[PDB]
């Protein structure tokens, strides 16, 4: 669990990079 | 010596000199070129 | 009977290897008080050390530091950390744009004979060999000592550095040795 | 854990008034232990006047080459914390549990 | 291809009114550098220093220190026409002028070793009455000293 | 000389309201004291303005210079009209007097909306022939946000033990 | 964030600030006249280069001494020779000196001068007594300094019971005050001339030992040597920055913490700019060979390039190498960049361009390494008691 | 040949969107805005002499 | 005979100072306490020894030789900012004589609210230095003055100064350098033209104000549209993407949560680049090592994140006791136009056991169960044996260390 | 080119404001690419309009 804290710390840009938009993730 | 602003500074030490020249133009490659060819006939400037 | 020079006599003792075979020049002392009669022969001296003797060293010391730090740039550099089982073998820097590998002995072998007016105690501080059995790599080491077989690494165009070494042994070969496939 | 006691010490009482809890005193041990004890200046002499000492018993034909390797020594040693080093060490220490 | 031993060459070489051109050539140096402008004031003559800070003027904004150095290098020409013998002194009129420049771009900034210079090049000229006129200057602006007093019984 | 043209050519931005002036003042023959034009429109405009919006400097012998940052329009004609009030009065000053004047205004470049405004005036020879130091930089500085050094680091003062007596009196 | 720079700083902490001391021993002794009067720091997250710049150059102002039998206090510079020699002198007159009739004078005017205050008359019948107010005047600023380092807190003497002195409270006539030490070649005047003529006089070992001996030059040579006025740090990230501020600010005070390097921020030149472990963490995205030239334009005086020994870090440090070493050739020869450590050939470096390096990782990164004693933290984390860490670092002057 | 085969119709839509996008934007400020500052000069440039 | 003057410039000429917030509620607060009534009585008890000696009365009821005279009653304050000098300048009067103000500002321009307070009275009770609020224990140290008032926010100078920023209703374009010193970096033009869209998100959030789903929006907008010639550009593009700027401009009567995004963003861009949140934290424990025992500390607070960090310090600090806050009065708000919700809390230091004092109110039974496995488990260890540990021990000296002080 | 290019040595006054930086980030021995150009606008012909 501890590698999922930093995914809130990452620029915007190279954050969802397998895929080009953040709306169809999991949430 | 007075200076006006648009005038050509000669630097000290050195003396312009005014040469006149002519050439055929023919048998030689021409005047100086920027860009040579990469990958006989010499230029008049050199 | 040797005379003074600043060229090193370069002695080929086969291919890819050669002899650098240079002396430090050495100066005389300062003639101030405290150097003067100094017993020499006894080195067990108990004499009182004044603070007057150590501020007049401490002037002698920045002259030589002064001396030395004109002879600064053109020091080796030692890159790799030196081996020692009786000589001392390292890596240098030169400023010449080249990577050697030179040894450096304990006792005195002249370029002409071995006849001179040194101990081997020392010679083992003139050339070099108490400095660099005791530096690691990063520090300076003095062109003027000798070199001992010193042999120039070879030269690629393409930097070594972020190259995979999973490549194949044949295509290693060919890229070591300048020749790319 | 009640004032009177030690922290490493243990106390028998089982009362509550008075009295603050563990988390609350790792909390004023690490507020009020910010102090260097005094570097003793005398007991140890200073590195110039140790290898001034040194080239007074060195022989002058051979000061020059001592001169030499002292300077061509680029590494300082064990580089040992100062204590303005060790100060801002320990203040980035103290604002957190050890946890 | 050209260190700064060939740029003051160069500078010393040329005449005074070349100052203006040379100094918008190599204004890399001096728009910047108060340190690299002291030092070519201070390795040329005086004529050429006034002409560059002239230069500058209109371009920079020059600090009391290019005006402290222009006239220590007055002073120093000066000094040397004293020793050698030949050469016609530093004017009055020229420290005035570099004063007077240095006090409407900086007032009350300048030290009292600007009053100082200014007194000891005006003394081989014996102007006292521009000794009389800095001194009512520097007594409005509540700084009067005692060696500006002596500088001003020599002028 | 006996006539004296002074040419001002405006450089304007406007966007939806605003304006940006950039006024290069260039007189017509050496001798005008331009350090005396740019004091008088420097104390006019900073009553009326701060610093921040323009700025006033001298280029050249007969040459001055006057921008504006992109202000409101009754704020940036009022920088203009006084400008060009102190440009004439500093020249009635040295014995002139108005004769004739012009104004010309440019269309926009093809891509920006870039004007420039042509002011030109003449005069002719009209005349028959202990006060207080201000002073300022030729160059100005911008003081963005704080001072950096403090107000007192800009003064010096001299110790007090090489300090004399007044030998002039002070009322 | 600023949970990561609390590890970061427990961690790398003692291996940061022992490859900053040896790159700092090497420059005060290539360049020993330099005095970095005006300090950058690229990449500042903790302040570990700006406290050792401090320590290096400026023994004497910090809040807490420096071990004094350490070879890491033995640098170089001008003012760290200066605070050499105090230190010196002080063990010259308590080891190198067995007469106690230094206890003489010492215990005799600490008692003169405790009866001449409310006992004993005035000091006007002793005449030519000025070797001890001078002396007592110089004796009463020692002071000065001394409860500084014992309180570790300068301007300690308006928080005793003193009354304040009457007269500057702002401090407005001792920062505008005229100095007349400063003398430049031209303010000096109306001299004899036998001084100016007769040059190489103290030449003399006699003279040279009454130039070190007294102290009133020294202080007056310490005060023109200013070694740290400003110093600018640069850092991005909000949680590095609280902690750099933390470190510096008991001991490097007055430093300005500044967010971003812009490309206007080139027109401020700097005697000193310290990129320490900062050029591997610039991303991706962001232009390094901008940086790098950007950082090159803000120096009056030495650049400093520090990472650690890695094959990353190497080859960045070898294209910063060849990046700065491209401008030689545009413009004033006295503005070139020279390398002064480690490399002093100036062409490509032999080990990144040598034969055995291609399939040896080992012989690829030109390095040093620095050793310290490793803290608590370093020992725990590794699982082994290391006494003697090892810091291998790669640098360039 | 992974990445575009991982992708959708409507990602690899917005990607090529916000590609051309950034595009427009990048080149519309460097034909509009020069000599990098991060900042607009905010006035006119004084005039130009010929030294 | 000619007087050289510098001309004044716009800000000069036009400057106006900060309004008074609290008078008479400060000098209770920053004067009064343990530390001022044993002070007033040893006043009361030189005055009966000097009629006792023999000195010339009136009839009513009742370290080294350079510095031997050292001072009487005198009560020390420092004031963290001093601003306008009317809070540095109501301790000085109110308390008469035996007090002492020193003052600590970020900016230069506060010289001149110094400068007029000397006039007054100087010398000896007023002293100046230009620091921040942070760096007042590295020169002062521990145990230094008998109270600390600590202000925050802007002054009334900075807000109407066009160069120093804080212009919203000016119509004009000038340069958005909102800071309160030099000693910071760059300001919000050269900010928001370099920074990231995920670095401010991260800086937006540290303020409690224009959360998550606001703070994200805002961001967009900057990092999107960011040519910035002059802070109008900015105004427009901040009123596009929240509402527009209220008519009361920085001072907002109205309620926290119900602001407009435009004044949450500019309110905590103020706090962004003067690292209000690092100078708050390190200003108040700070200050509780520099108060003596039984000390006062004042800290003043308008914005809700200095709520929630004043009341979250007293909780946790091990001598730290909240005596009592204050709310402003009614009246200040019409004439002076403060904000509503500007509080004055008055904190107390504790001599010792400040704990038991915390654990009447605040000890809940799954803090009394925590603390039964903290002691079994040993979570309260430090260090002591490790490398920087073994040279560090508490405030009182030890036996082995006050021989090192003979010699040294 | 020849419509950027400035007739002779030209300078200017020096501000904070203006500071034409050398910030290129690429190499200075190149120059292909990096001379000051505008873009030609052909007008249109009577036909076209
Ligand atoms: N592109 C960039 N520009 C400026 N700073 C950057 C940067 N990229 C990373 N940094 C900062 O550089 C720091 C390097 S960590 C090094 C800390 C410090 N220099 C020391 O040696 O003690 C990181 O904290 C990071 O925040
Ligand atoms: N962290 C800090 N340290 C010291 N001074 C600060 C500071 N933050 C802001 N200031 C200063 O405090 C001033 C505003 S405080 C506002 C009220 C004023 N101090 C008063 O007593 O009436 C500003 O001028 C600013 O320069
Ligand atoms: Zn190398």
């Amino acid at each position: 669990r501890w590698a999922a804290k930093f995914y809130g710390q990452v620029t915007f840009g190279p954050r969802n990079y397998p895929y080009p938009s953040s709306r169809w993730l999991a949430r | 010596e007075l200076y006006v602003p648009g005038q050509q500074i000669i630097p000290p030490g050195l003396t312009r000199y005014r040469v006149d020249v002519q050439y055929q133009g023919n048998d030689f490659d021409g005047w100086w070129k920027s860009t040579t060819r990469q990958l006989s006939r010499y230029h008049a400037r050199t | 009977g040797h005379m003074p020079t600043d060229v090193p006599r370069l002695v080929k003792t086969g291919n890819t290897r050669h002899n650098r075979l240079i002396f430090p020049l050495q100066f005389p002392p300062a003639t101030h008080k405290f150097n003067r009669a100094f017993v020499d022969a006894g080195y067990q001296r108990q004499r009182a050390i004044t603070p007057a003797e150590m501020l007049v060293v401490r002037q002698e010391v920045e002259q030589l530091q002064q001396r030395v730090m004109r002879a600064a740039p053109k020091y080796l550099r030692v890159v790799r950390d030196p081996r020692c089982h009786g000589k001392v073998q390292a890596d240098f820097c030169t400023p010449e744009g080249d990577l050697v590998s030179g040894r450096v002995y304990r006792r005195f072998y002249g370029d002409r004979n071995r006849v001179s007016a040194h101990s081997t105690m020392r010679w083992q501080h003139i050339g070099g060999w108490k400095l660099l059995k005791r530096i690691r790599r990063g520090s300076l080491f003095p062109h003027n000592v000798p070199l001992y077989a010193v042999t120039k690494h070879a030269q690629i165009d393409f930097p070594n550095t972020l190259l995979d070494t999973k490549h194949s042994t044949v295509e290693q070969t060919a890229m070591q040795y300048n020749d790319p496939m | 854990h009640k004032p009177g006691e030690s922290g490493l010490q243990a106390g028998s009482s089982t009362t509550i008034a008075g009295k603050e809890t563990w988390s609350q005193f790792s909390t004023k041990m690490r507020y009020g232990r910010r102090r260097i004890r005094v570097i003793d200046v005398a007991a140890k002499m200073s590195y110039e006047y140790q290898m001034l000492r040194k080239m007074c018993k060195r022989r002058p034909a051979m000061r020059q080459w001592a001169v030499r390797d002292d300077f061509c020594d680029m590494n300082p040693g064990v580089v040992i914390m100062s204590p303005s080093m060790q100060a801002a060490f320990m203040k980035v220490f103290r604002m957190k549990e050890k946890g | 291809g050209y260190t700064f031993a060939d740029f003051l060459r160069r500078l010393e070489r040329s005449p005074d009114s070349h100052m203006a051109p040379l100094y918008h050539e190599h204004r890399e140096l001096f728009v910047r550098r108060h340190d690299m402008f002291a030092r070519v004031i201070s390795s040329v003559t005086w004529s050429k220093g006034v002409a560059l800070v002239a230069a500058a003027g209109y371009t920079q904004a020059v600090n009391v220190t290019i005006y402290r150095a222009l006239l220590a290098r007055m002073l120093l020409h000066n000094r040397h026409v004293r020793q050698c013998g030949a050469g016609s002194v530093v004017p009055w009129s020229a420290a005035l002028r570099t004063y007077s420049e240095a006090i409407a771009t900086h007032g009350n900034a300048v030290p009292t070793r600007m009053t100082l210079s200014a007194l000891r090049l005006c003394t081989p000229a014996r102007q006292w009455v521009a000794a009389i006129s800095l001194l009512m200057l520097s007594q409005a602006n509540d700084k009067l000293t005692l060696p500006m007093l002596i500088d001003a019984a020599g002028c | 000389p006996d006539v004296c043209v002074v040419q001002v050519c405006d450089h304007m931005q406007h966007d939806q309201g605003v304006k940006r002036h950039a006024l290069t003042i260039t007189y017509g023959a050496d001798g005008f004291q331009l350090r005396s034009l740019i004091r008088r429109v420097r104390r006019d405009l900073e009553r009326q303005l701060s610093s921040t919006y323009w700025q006033c400097y001298q280029t050249n012998e007969r040459a001055a210079f006057f921008v504006t940052t992109k202000v409101a329009n009754g704020t940036a004609d009022l920088l203009t009209t006084s400008v060009t009030q102190q440009l004439v009065e500093h020249t009635e000053s040295m014995g002139y007097s108005l004769a004739s004047s012009y104004v010309t205004l440019s269309p926009d470049v093809v891509h920006t909306s870039v004007r420039m405004l042509i002011h030109n005036f003449t005069f002719r020879r009209s005349r028959r022939v202990s006060e207080t130091i201000e002073a300022e930089p030729n160059i100005p500085t911008m003081h963005v946000g704080p001072r950096r050094e403090p107000l007192n680091a800009a003064e010096s003062i001299p110790p007090r033990n090489e300090r004399a007596v007044n030998i002039w009196t002070v009322d | 964030s600023t949970n990561d720079a609390i590890g970061y700083f427990l961690f790398r902490g003692a291996a940061m600030y022992a490859g900053m001391h040896r790159v700092f021993f090497e420059l005060s002794k290539q360049l020993p006249h330099f005095v970095p009067k005006t300090m950058l720091d690229f990449g500042a997250g903790t302040g570990t280069a700006i406290l050792v710049a401090k320590e290096v150059y400026d023994p004497g102002s910090l809040a807490y001494p420096l071990y004094r039998s350490l070879r890491q206090t033995m640098q170089g510079n001008d003012s760290s020779r200066t605070h050499q020699l105090s230190e010196l002198r002080y063990d010259l007159k308590r080891l190198q000196r067995n007469n106690e009739e230094k206890k003489k004078v010492r215990f005799m005017a600490v008692a003169a001068l405790l009866e001449r205050g409310e006992v004993d008359p005035a000091d006007l019948p002793e005449d030519l007594k000025r070797e001890i107010a001078e002396v007592a005047t110089a004796a009463a600023t020692a002071k000065k300094d001394r409860l500084v380092r014992e309180a570790h807190a300068r301007y300690r003497d308006v928080v005793d019971g003193t009354e304040w002195e009457s007269g500057d409270p702002l401090g407005e006539v001792r920062a505008s005050t005229e100095d007349p030490e400063d003398v430049i070649d031209g303010e000096q005047g109306d001299g004899g001339d036998d001084g100016e003529a007769a040059k190489g006089r103290p030449k003399t070992w006699w003279e040279k030992l009454i130039d070190v001996e007294n102290e009133t030059a020294r202080t007056r040579a310490a005060r023109r040597l200013r070694p740290l006025q400003e110093v600018t740090a640069v850092e991005p990230s909000p949680g590095m920055m609280e902690i750099g501020t933390m470190v510096l600010h008991d001991d490097v005070p007055n430093v300005t913490w500044k967010r971003y390097l812009l490309p206007e921020d080139e027109a401020i030149q700097h005697d000193l700019v310290v990129a320490a472990y900062s050029l591997s963490e610039i991303a991706t995205s962001e232009n390094r060979r901008r940086i790098v030239q950007q950082l090159w334009k803000m120096t009056k005086g030495v650049l400093v390039f520090v990472e650690f020994a890695n094959l990353n870090n190497f080859n960045i440090l070898m294209e910063a190498r060849d990046w700065i070493l491209e401008e030689k050739d545009v413009g004033l020869w006295d503005w070139q960049p020279t390398i002064v450590a480690p490399c002093p050939h100036e062409h490509r470096c032999p080990l990144r361009h040598c034969k055995t390096g291609v399939k040896r990782k080992r012989m690829r990164i030109c390095s040093t390494e620095a050793h310290y004693r490793s803290t608590f933290v370093e020992v725990w984390a590794r699982h082994m008691p290391l006494k003697v860490g090892i810091e291998p670092i790669s640098y360039l002057i | 040949w992974f990445m575009p085969y991982l992708w959708s119709k409507e990602e690899k839509a917005a990607r090529q969107k916000s590609m051309l996008a950034d595009l427009e934007e990048v080149e519309r400020r460097k034909n509009e805005h020069s000599s990098g500052r991060s900042a607009p000069p905010r006035t006119s440039p004084p005039p130009q002499f010929v030294r | 005979m000619k007087r050289i003057v510098v001309p004044h410039r716009w800000s000069e000429m036009n400057r106006v100072e900060h309004p008074p917030l609290m008078m008479k509620q400060l000098f209770q607060g920053v004067c009064g306490g343990l530390r001022w009534l044993e002070t007033k009585s040893l006043a009361q008890y030189l005055a009966v020894r000097a009629i006792e000696e023999g000195y010339p009365s009136t009839p009513g009821v009742r370290s080294l030789q350079v510095t031997k005279q050292k001072r009487l009653v005198s009560y020390d304050v420092l004031d963290c900012t001093l601003g306008s000098g009317y809070h540095a300048g109501a301790v000085l009067e109110n308390g008469g004589p035996y007090t002492r103000v020193v003052a600590l500002d970020c900016d230069h321009d506060a010289m001149h609210a110094a400068r007029d307070l000397v006039e007054e009275f100087g010398g000896d009770r007023f002293r100046f230095y230009c620091c921040k609020m942070s760096e007042a224990k590295a020169m002062f140290g521990e145990r230094s003055f008998d109270a600390i008032m600590i202000d925050g926010g802007v002054s009334d100078t900075q807000l109407e100064d066009p160069e120093r920023g804080f212009l919203l209703d000016d119509e004009g374009g000038h340069r958005l350098d909102m800071r309160f010193g030099p000693q910071m970096g760059v300001g919000a033009l050269e900010y928001l033209n370099t920074v990231s869209q995920h670095t401010l998100v991260s800086s937006l959030l540290a303020y409690g104000l224009l959360e998550y789903g606001q703070a994200m929006k805002m961001s967009r907008a900057i990092t999107r549209r960011k040519p910035f010639v002059d802070s109008r550009e900015v105004l427009t593009c901040i009123e596009q993407a929240g509402d527009e700027l209220p008519e009361g401009g920085w001072r907002s009567q109205g309620s926290r949560r119900k602001s407009p995004m435009s004044w949450k963003f500019l309110t905590s861009l103020r706090c962004i680049i003067n690292n209000e949140m690092y100078e708050l934290r390190q200003g108040i424990e700070n200050a509780l090592l520099m108060l003596r025992d039984d000390g006062r500390l004042v800290v003043f607070s308008r914005l809700p994140w200095e709520e929630r960090l004043v009341r979250g310090t007293v909780d946790d600090h091990p001598h730290a006791l909240l005596s009592y806050v204050e709310d402003i009065s009614i009246d200040d708000v019409q004439i002076y136009g403060f904000t509503r919700h500007a509080k004055m809390w008055v904190i107390t230091r504790a001599a010792s056991s400040a704990y038991a004092l915390k654990n009447t109110t605040t000890l809940t039974e799954e803090k009394f169960r925590e603390s039964s496995v903290r002691w079994l488990t040993g979570m309260y260890a430090g260090q002591t044996h490790g490398f920087p540990a073994n040279n560090f021990t508490f405030e009182n000296f030890e036996r082995k260390e006050w021989v090192t002080l003979r010699r040294n | 080119r020849a419509a950027m290019s400035p007739g002779g040595f030209s300078t200017g006054a020096v501000t904070e404001e203006n500071f034409q930086p050398k910030a290129t980030g690429e190499s200075h021995r190149v120059t292909r690419g990096k001379a000051p150009k505008v873009t030609m606008e052909k007008g249109p012909s009577n036909l076209d309009r």
